[PDB]
């Protein structure tokens, strides 16, 4: 399997440094160049640059050349992005992706993306409250008082998928975020099937599991 | 100094319609052009490369055309699971480039009118022990977007106290869902007793209210 | 053919660099051919009278040659070559095809930029594509060539100031 696993995205204060890793498995950096692309909330794809496969030469976006460096550890088969003097404009999801020369260097394998938040605030984990329930029944979870984004909500540990709506978070006056996640099920499972919402807040390395029942 | 531009920024059509979106290079790039689909909350995925060859697993309703400076991506029949933003990217050269990507085109799907399944969820005990009450009105699986929810407790209009939040078009039925959260002091929650949400969708005879009282 | 091709000689038949007649009294060649002592074989045997930038070198000849069929200049194109265009490199003529610049970026140890183009298939010599000079010769790797379209003015300027 070709896979790019990213790491290193977290809460960085203004003027700080980011260091991101893109660990490649299933292919060799001496055969595939790798690119870094970033995306701010609700905005487009912004290329940062890439590193070639053979000699590991770095090419940068014009806006990124003065503050960014892209580098390669061939022994760890890992590509890195380093950036200094971080400002608000650098808050983004950061992806790495492999360039396949047979497809004219198109980006055919993407990483999962790692999120970088430029703030001076403190990390606070989520408080999770249940949203307890003719024909079809709706259940949910209210996720409140967390910073920064994202939270990942799943249901029954990735089993319950069909019919789930997780809503976009909203910044409260507190400077903390809130959202909810809901699902519809047959009302015939309400008193049989156990329904658990699983909230994973990676920035605080916190996981909360709240059983919702009638 | 290759610049890429896409048109239009937003493309709305109906299910089954033919979709055509464009991309332009400020200079010739031959056929070194790729198209990426980004579904909401996901990494981009390669759809087309060398301007017109489909990547493995891409549905045959996608096709791409052009060579030189003017390029086209086409969806022969718009399906719900095609809701995404589409980006082009040149792979001709990397030096003096600000961005390899175009600005993207968001494809939106027009469907038949669907009716909001409304639900009301009362506050949690765990939340009330903390001193803050949150009642939430769920509007599931409707279409089109706009529709108003207003809050009346003891049939008194509340204002400056409501957060509202809406998903994006669902990937298989193209509908929206929405949350309205009335947040109150648990004092005011216990003082009053009538709890009502005002719906106003252009799919309902007249406003449905879902509601409860302790 | 190749009536524009010229040889730079060192004392006395030490062949070393090629050059291309761009105007009837002007040669173009690569920068690393900057010898402060050479003779020119265009046939006619001439001497440099002016030599120039770090990418290409202009040489003004002592005599202006009357354009013939065995000796005639070649125009430097202002249209940059596009990938897919087929060209010929002489200096024994080989056929080549312009490639994307990323093929050369991915394969070369240094940075590639606009002032070059990438080309290959199966110094100081010409790369002719559509019948005009579009490049100069800078394992199984694509070649990099000087993108003459980006220099069309530096030669014009340099000619006016030595004419």
């Amino acid at each position: 399997e070709v896979q790019l696993v990213e790491s290193g995205g977290g809460l960085v204060q203004p003027g700080g440094s980011l260091r991101l890793s893109c660990a490649a498995s299933g292919f060799s950096l001496s055969s595939y160049g790798v690119t870094w692309v970033r995306q701010a909330p609700g905005k487009g794809l912004e290329w940062i640059g890439y590193i070639t496969s053979n000699y590991g030469v770095s090419y940068y976006a014009s806006w990124a050349k003065s503050r960014s460096t892209i580098s390669r550890d061939t022994s760890k088969n890992t590509v890195y992005l380093q950036m200094g003097s971080l400002r608000a404009e650098d808050m983004a999801v950061y992806y790495c992706a492999r360039e396949n020369p047979d497809y004219g260097y198109a980006y055919d394998a993407w990483g999962q993306g790692t999120t970088v938040t430029v703030s001076s605030a403190s990390t606070k984990g989520p408080s999770v409250f249940p949203l307890a329930p003719g024909g079809t029944a709706a259940l949910g979870c209210l996720v409140k008082d967390y910073f920064p984004e994202p939270v990942t909500v799943s249901w029954n540990s990735g089993a319950l998928t069909s019919g789930v709506h997780t809503f976009p978070a909203v910044l409260q006056s507190s400077g903390l975020y809130s959202l909810s996640s809901v699902v519809t099920v047959p009302s015939s499972s309400l008193g049989t099937q156990t329904y658990i919402c699983n909230v994973n807040h990676k920035p605080s390395n916190t996981k909360v599991d709240k059983k919702v029942e009638p | 100094a290759i610049r890429m531009t896409q048109s239009p920024s937003s493309f709305s059509a109906s299910t089954g319609d033919r979709v055509t979106i464009t991309c332009q290079a400020s200079e010739s790039i031959s056929n070194e052009l790729s198209w990426y689909q980004q579904k909401p909350g996901k990494a981009p995925k390669l759809l087309i490369y060398y301007a017109s060859t489909l990547a493995s697993g891409v549905p045959s309703r996608f096709s791409g055309s052009g060579s030189g400076t003017d390029f086209t991506l086409t969806i022969s029949s718009l399906q719900p699971e095609d809701f995404a933003t589409y980006y082009c990217a040149q792979g001709f050269g990397s030096s003096g480039v600000e961005n390899v990507f175009g600005g993207g085109t968001k494809v939106e799907i027009k469907r038949t009118v669907a009716a909001p399944s409304v639900f009301i969820f009362p506050p949690s005990d765990e939340q009330l022990k903390s001193g803050t009450a949150s009642v939430v009105c769920l509007l599931n699986n409707f279409y089109p977007r706009e529709a108003k929810v207003q809050w009346k407790v003891d049939n008194a209009l509340q204002s400056g106290n409501s957060q509202e939040s809406v998903t994006e078009q669902d990937s298989k039925d193209s509908t929206y869902s929405l949350s309205s959260t009335l947040t109150l002091s648990k004092a005011d929650y216990e003082k009053h007793k009538v709890y009502a949400c005002e719906v106003t969708h252009q799919g309902l005879s007249s406003p449905v209210t879902k509601s409860f009282n302790r | 053919t190749q009536p524009w091709q010229a040889a730079l000689l060192l004392r006395p038949n030490q062949l070393y660099c090629g050059a291309v007649l761009v105007h009837p009294q002007w040669l173009l060649t690569a920068a690393h051919c900057r010898k402060k002592v050479f003779r020119v074989r265009l046939q006619q045997m001439f001497q440099g009278v002016k030599s120039i930038s770090n990418d290409l070198m202009l040489i003004k000849l002592n005599r202006r040659i009357r354009p013939t069929k065995d000796v005639r200049p070649i125009n430097v194109s202002s249209h940059c070559p596009s990938a897919g265009t087929k060209c010929l490199v002489s200096g024994q003529c080989l056929n080549i095809s312009v490639l994307s610049q990323k093929r050369c970026e991915d394969a070369y140890p240094r940075q590639i930029d606009d002032t070059m183009f990438c080309a290959g298939d199966k110094s100081g010599g010409p790369v002719v594509c559509n019948g005009s000079l579009q490049g100069l010769v800078s394992p199984n790797r694509p070649g990099v060539y000087t993108n003459l379209c980006k220099f069309t003015k530096w030669i014009q300027e340099t000619i006016q100031a030595n004419s």
